[PDB]
């Protein structure tokens, strides 16, 4: 699997879009757990989601500090991000993100996580 | 690209640049492959590439070219076959039967290239459907002499006659005339004799295992129609109940055979026609003990495993059984010498319920449902069955099935009662010691201990009340050591949902011990304060299934109790919800209104209802109070969240109370009709300010759930009110002023769908009472609904949905408001109804048809007067041809009936004379001429524009038949069917429609 | 690499290509556009006997657009027959597709789907569905939009083509993913894509998730 060198910080149930350009619109990427995952060895963290019952990666990629969160127009539950490079398809891609949670809560403590796993690669 | 050579049909076909490309598309990846598949497509569908199959068969390295070359010809056989000159047709079947006796000679090709031979089969298959037997008349003859010369010219006849079966009988009557369809069947059974003497002939000869198992699939189609004496009258049974079930590639087939020939027709009065259906039975049963497995294997095991074919074959097993044994078991129930024999049979099948596979358990169910319930009902049968009922009880109990999944639980609930009922000791004692195997830990699991609570829930309401009270007790009792024995909350958990579900299913024990009742219904309000979201969904659904089941005894006082529970729950009502999420106290609610609505006093039930709506009503009355303080105040979407979830309460309370609910509607009624004014006001504003994309937002979104649910209690209560006078003179004005103008003066974007659905609720339940009020809800909806709805299929589809909702019900109820429209609106409202028959969408589609019925229906009341003349003379034709185009299209195929039913209606008001005046115009027919006459010469001359390839006599044979038929559907339908077939193809034959 | 051809069949609406892109790309396409002929796709799964790869051969289902029909059908190893539980015709037409399939594949494993079980108003009940019983294919109720069962029948379809049944999908590997090394010239155009995806509306809103 690749995880057993990670230490799980935070985990939580999203579905995640990315922005389709040439059609202004958004499609799902996958749906299922997403897990901050801080490697044991250089005490870097990742995003790793992966789809419920197929396990194929729809998210992998470094939580990097100049990553910001801006809400959607039309969701209080949800976080939209730029990635510069993300390898869950094979080779690293520019993605616009968006991913939504069952809750403005659990979407709150997302972003909580997701600043506290920016200070930690910022070391 | 080099490979669209083939494409240009002004040279010679490159006959090895077709398979290139036809490797490329089999064999290749990627742009390459993509691009091979639209050349081959263009290949196929050039109308002239017939010409080239001749070519293509001769000389053709690749048998992929050869497969699509046929194609191309079966697709030339079933459409324009009557249009090639006769030298074509006969030249064409001389090279497709030549080149089938040409790879049946060449043992590497029979062998290799089987896709082939199978196509070519088809083909010549085709032919026979257009020649056979006018203009081929010794075909089976051939055929039979052919098959003496060659085992492997043999073995392909057997597929032949295989897929000319199929063809026939199997899958006739869709792609043929009923009149082809007749003929076809009339001309295999004239001929049967002779093809039963060859396939009889081979099986007993016997040899190839490939000619046996060819043969056999054969007589697996024959036995779909042939007459019972074949089967019976011969040593065939024998044959296919001995010889072929000991060898295994003829043992599948066999077992298929045995199946369908339970499935013939048969005598009952015949003693040795039934020694014979035992005799098959007893063989059959006989070679699987000693061949396959005996009765005591692990069936189970087996399957897992999944070597070979034992998956499909013990499949084959339980269809052959539970076939056999539910037409037949009466045989074998009466001479003690067949007791062995049946017992056996039902052995095998309680193996084979064991099997881990949910399709084959249901299988298997199926049939122990039919056993059980004839158990129940017949007498002196169940004695017999005591040991395979008692295996069956371990078998269902171990495969329980929550109730999430009724189909499945529903099945095994119902066989599980029967069970109970006819051994209700035996039942006890499983389901008893099962509980003592999970406290002893040695079965101890999480499915295996909910699994188990599933099954003895089931069962409730079958034993005595005195024997049920006993074991609920003791089940109660083992449940409880359960968790003294488990530590950690988790597998605490597990257990206490289980203990709560068992108690949930018995209502009457609960009923019979207030006491009990009392303890389970405070430990739930204590379950809804844990802080695990599972616990007090779990604790808030179980509150609800107890108070549906025992509902009376909460209203009344019970001995020792100094009033009614439900006063003691509404005192301690918002310490008891002050846990839960919004939707877990809506049901909190909910279950309070089933209860209150028991009292059947009207002051104590109104004063429940008041007591129960304390909280809502105070946080109702407050905001209603800061609202018209200032409408700035409204902006804030905290206030939002909590306005719906009072609606939404009032919703849950209103769903279960129904008519009782009408009080508490009063007393929030015109402050909430203010309420959905004020917030339409901000939504219209939100979207001048913040465009579209307002209506996406969290705020707008979060205004229209206090519209959509104020709409919803509404359409609740008069969907369910009994005072229907209180409706038109209190509700319906002010409803109308609200939420009609607000519809129409908002974009379409910022309507609510649920409007037309709270408007046809309305319409249905007092229609007949308010005639302005549907004059003015057709005014505010219809023009402008319909604009959204009628430039596309897909947009709006509630709204689409919705609005023919409306229509229907509006012209059922209060037809009297489509007279009162201007002409220009009324053909708006036709344009709709023919609008709708287009949808492919289901719910649109029937709509629309059942509307058109029923105002065809509607002016047909009306009788010889000047709206119902001026209807048929504009309208009457518009629906014949728009009907004729949707039944005629091949796009609307689930509409079939409804559309002939309409079509049907129409020509019969014509042949009927119900239509007073002239369809036509003057000076367009002879002055005297009837409308059935007019109506033959218009749909003629419709019918010929459209299908240009029909003759003048097939248009004329058609029309004659269907006009005579329109009294008699199942005849109607048939005659349009045959019409379908024929516009498919060039030639059809015009006697056809005699039929 | 180990890798085998299934062929999708089914009545035009049933929902095979949206079943297909959900397991390709993760995406729910709502709109209906209907395939010409035959889309060829290949969709590869992770199990505990190393990747399996499915040549997935998605089929016209509108006779209109069904280009080579039966031809798509040669040497496939298993295959999906589909309809819709909101259609009772998709149902009827069953047969049709199976007689068509087994006329040229003998011997496959096929799974019969009945899709669109999310739908409330269920036309075609669990009760009438019984044609897989006499002709041995696998049955499931799906729903390509809540992903019920999604899995199941490429799950089934690779335990009969290995020929273990004890085959489970297992989680790929997830490698370590790059650091960013973010350039400013490139900074101005992810920021202009970015206030386009703030101000489109994520679809289905009213979803749980
Ligand atoms: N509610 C619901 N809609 C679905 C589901 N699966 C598909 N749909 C929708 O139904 C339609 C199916 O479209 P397609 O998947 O392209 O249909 P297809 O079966 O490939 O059609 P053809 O290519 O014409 O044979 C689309 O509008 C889908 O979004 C489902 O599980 N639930
Ligand atoms: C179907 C073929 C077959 O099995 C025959 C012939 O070739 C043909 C019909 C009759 C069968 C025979 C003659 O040769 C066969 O190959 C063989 O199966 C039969 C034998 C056993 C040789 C004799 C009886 C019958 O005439
Ligand atoms: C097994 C659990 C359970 O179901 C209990 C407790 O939560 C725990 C041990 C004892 C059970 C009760 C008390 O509360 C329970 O939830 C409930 O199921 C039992 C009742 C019926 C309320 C009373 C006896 C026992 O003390
Ligand atoms: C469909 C109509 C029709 O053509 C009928 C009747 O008017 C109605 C049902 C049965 C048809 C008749 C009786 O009168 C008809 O007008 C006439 O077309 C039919 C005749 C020819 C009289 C005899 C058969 C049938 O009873
Ligand atoms: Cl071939
Ligand atoms: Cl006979
Ligand atoms: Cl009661
Ligand atoms: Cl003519
Ligand atoms: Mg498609």
């Amino acid at each position: 699997t690749m995880e057993e060198d990670e230490e799980v910080l935070y985990k939580v149930r999203a579905k995640l879009f990315r922005f389709d350009a040439d059609a202004k619109e958004w499609k799902e990427r996958g749906t299922g757990d997403c897990k901050f995952l801080k490697n044991k060895k250089t005490n870097k963290v990742r995003i790793l989601m992966r789809r419920d019952k197929t396990l194929k990666i729809c998210a992998n990629h470094i939580i990097a500090p100049e990553y910001t969160l801006k809400p959607n127009v039309g969701s209080d539950r949800s976080w939209v991000y730029a990635c510069t490079a993300d390898i869950a398809e094979g080779e690293a891609e520019a993605f616009t993100f968006a991913i939504r949670f069952g809750s403005k809560e659990n979407a709150d403590k997302f972003k909580e996580e997701f600043e506290k796993a920016q200070e930690i690669n910022k070391k | 690209g080099s490979m669209e050579g083939i494409l240009d049909f002004s040279n010679d076909l490159d006959i090895a640049l077709l398979d290139q490309v036809v490797s490329t598309f089999y064999q290749g990846e990627g742009v390459q492959q993509k691009q091979a598949q639209e050349i081959l497509t263009k290949f196929q569908d050039n109308p002239d590439a017939w010409e080239k199959a001749d070519q293509i068969l001769q000389f053709s390295t690749n048998p992929q070219s050869k497969f699509i070359a046929l194609s191309i010809l079966d697709k030339l056989i079933t459409r324009k076959w009557k249009l090639l000159p006769n030298d074509h047709r006969i030249g064409i079947r001389n090279f497709v039967v030549g080149m089938i006796i040409s790879m049946c000679q060449d043992d590497e090709v029979f062998k290799t290239q089987k896709n082939l031979i199978n196509k070519s089969d088809l083909t010549l298959v085709q032919i026979l459907k257009q020649e056979w037997p006018q203009n081929w008349p010794e075909f089976i003859p051939e055929l039979i002499g052919s098959s003496s010369s060659s085992v492997n010219v043999c073995e392909n006849n057997m597929i032949v006659l295989k897929l000319l079966s199929e063809e026939v009988f199997d899958f006739s009557a869709e792609q043929m005339t009923q009149a082809k369809a007749l003929h076809l069947k009339n001309s295999m059974s004239k001929e049967f004799e002779q093809i039963f003497k060859l396939c009889f002939q081979v099986l007993e000869q016997g040899s190839s295992s490939s000619l046996i198992v060819a043969t056999l699939e054969s007589l697996l189609r024959y036995l779909h129609w042939i007459p019972y004496r074949y089967i019976y009258e011969t040593n065939i049974l024998e044959l296919l109940s001995t010889k072929f079930m000991t060898s295994p590639d003829t043992r599948a087939i066999t077992l298929k055979c045995l199946t369908e020939v339970s499935n013939l027709k048969i005598p009952q009065d015949n003693d040795l026609i039934k020694r014979q259906t035992v005799l098959f039975f007893q063989n059959t049963l006989q070679q699987i003990a000693t061949s396959v497995m005996p009765v005591t294997a692990d069936l189970k095991a087996t399957y897992a495993n999944a070597n070979g074919n034992d998956q499909s074959f013990l499949q084959d097993l339980a269809m052959f059984l539970t076939t056999y044994l539910a037409r037949n078991r009466a045989l074998l129930e009466s001479d003690e010498s067949l007791r062995e024999l049946l017992l056996n049979a039902h052995q095998y099948l309680i193996q084979l319920s064991k099997i881990e596979e949910r399709e084959l358990f249901k299988t298997t169910l199926d049939y122990w449902h039919n056993l059980v319930a004839d158990l129940f009902y017949e007498p002196l049968k169940k004695h017999i069955y005591e040991e395979i009922c008692s295996q069956l009880r371990l078998v269902i109990i171990e495969n329980m099935v929550r109730p999430e999944e009724i189909q499945l639980y529903k099945s095994e609930r119902e066989v599980l009662v029967y069970l109970t009922h006819l051994n209700v000791i035996d039942t006890e004692e499983i389901m008893i010691s099962k509980l003592a195997r999970q406290i002893d830990g040695s079965e101890w699991s999480w499915h295996n201990i909910n699994t188990l609570s599933w099954a003895i829930g089931s069962i409730s309401g079958t034993m005595s009340e005195k024997t049920e009270k006993r074991f609920v007790v003791t089940v109660i009792k083992d449940l409880l050591g359960l968790c003294e024995q488990k530590r950690g909350k988790d597998n605490k958990a597990v257990v206490a949902r289980d203990i709560m579900y068992v108690v949930g299913e018995y209502p009457r024990f609960l009923k019979a011990h207030w006491n009990f009742l009392r303890t389970v219904i405070l430990k739930l309000f204590e379950f809804m304060h844990e802080t695990h979201e599972g616990v007090q969904d779990m604790a808030c659904d179980t509150f609800i299934k107890i108070v549906q089941k025992c509902k009376y005894h909460f209203v009344i006082q019970q001995p020792r109790e100094s009033e009614p529970f439900i006063q003691t729950i509404i005192r301690d009502i918002q310490k008891t919800t002050a846990d839960l999420q919004p939707q877990q106290v809506h049901t909190f609610y909910k279950a309070c209104g089933i209860i209150i609505s028991e009292e059947r006093s009207v002051a104590e039930r109104n004063r429940l209802l008041s007591d129960l709506m304390q909280l809502p009503n105070m946080a109702w009355d407050t905001i209603v109070e800061q609202s018209t303080a200032n409408p700035t105040l409204l902006l804030d979407s905290e206030t939002v969240k909590i306005i719906a979830n009072i609606i939404k309460t009032n919703v849950a309370v209103c769903t279960s109370m129904g008519a009782d609910f009408y009080p508490q509607l009063g007393h929030i009624y015109y402050n909430m009709l203010q309420l959905y004014r004020a917030v339409s006001s901000m939504i219209s504003t939100q979207v001048a300010a913040e465009g579209l994309i307002a209506t996406k937002t969290p705020k707008v979104r979060g205004l229209r759930t206090i519209k959509k649910e104020i709409l919803k209690l509404v359409e609740t209560y008069i969907s369910k009110a009994r005072n229907l006078d209180d409706v038109v003179k209190v509700l319906v004005e002010p409803l109308l002023n609200a939420v009609l103008e607000d519809y129409m003066n908002n974009v379409p974007d910022a309507r609510d769908a649920e409007v037309l659905n709270c408007m046809t609720t309305v319409v249905e339940k007092v229609g007949h009472m308010i005639p302005q009020g549907v004059i003015l809800i057709l005014q505010s909806v219809f023009e402008c609904t319909l604009d959204m709805i009628n430039k596309d299929f897909t947009e709006y589809p509630e709204h689409r949905v919705e609005f023919y909702k409306l229509l229907k019900v509006i012209n059922e109820k209060s037809f009297a408001a489509f007279l009162e429209l201007p002409p220009a609106a009324f053909k708006l409202f036709v344009d709709a109804i023919c609008w709708a028959f287009k949808h492919n969408n289901r719910d649109v589609e029937v709509n629309g048809l059942q509307i058109a019925l029923d105002l065809v229906k509607n002016i047909e009341r009306m009788g010889n007067v000047p709206f119902a003349n001026e209807f048929h003379k504009n309208y009457f034709f518009i629906f014949v041809s728009e009907t004729f185009f949707v039944l005629t299209d091949s796009d609307h195929k689930s509409g079939f009936s409804k559309q002939a039913l309409l079509l049907m209606k129409l020509i019969s008001l014509v042949y009927d004379n119900k239509i007073s005046v002239p369809l036509y115009q003057e000076a367009e027919v002879p002055q005297g001429t009837s409308n059935q006459v007019y109506l033959s010469q218009y749909l003629a001359n419709m019918l010929s524009n459209a299908f240009p390839h029909l003759t003048s006599e097939q248009i004329a044979s058609f029309l004659s038949a269907l006009t005579k038929q329109c009294k008699d559907l199942v005849v109607f339908k048939g005659t349009l069917r045959d019409f379908l077939v024929q516009i498919k193809e060039v030639g059809g034959d015009p006697t056809d429609y005699l039929f | 690499q180990v890798q085998f051809k299934l062929v999708l069949v089914g009545d035009g609406g049933t929902g095979k290509t949206t079943f297909v892109k959900r397991h390709l790309t993760g995406e729910f396409e709502k709109k209906y556009v209907a395939t010409l002929g035959v889309e060829v796709h290949p969709l590869v799964f992770h199990t505990n006997r190393g990747p399996i790869k499915f040549n997935v051969w998605d089929t016209a289902g509108l006779e209109k657009f069904g280009g080579l029909r039966d031809g798509y059908y040669i040497q496939a190893q298993c295959a999906i027959i589909m309809f819709d539980v909101t259609s009772r015709v998709t149902y009827k037409n069953v047969p049709n597709w199976h007689r068509d399939l087994v006329r040229v594949c003998e011997n496959i494993p096929i799974v019969l789907c009945g899709n669109k079980v999310d739908i409330k108003d269920r036309k075609v009940k669990a009760k009438s569905i019984v044609f897989h019983r006499k002709k041995n294919l696998q049955y499931y109720d799906i729903s390509a939009k809540s992903n019920y069962n999604f899995e199941k029948p490429f799950l089934w379809l690779a335990r009969k083509l290995i020929g273990d049944p004890n085959l489970e999908f297992v989680a790929m590997p997830a490698a370590a993913p790059p650091e960013v090394v973010m350039d400013p010239a490139l900074a101005a155009q992810y920021e202009h894509d970015l206030e386009v995806a703030q101000t489109t509306a994520l679809p289905d809103e009213d979803d749980d998730l």
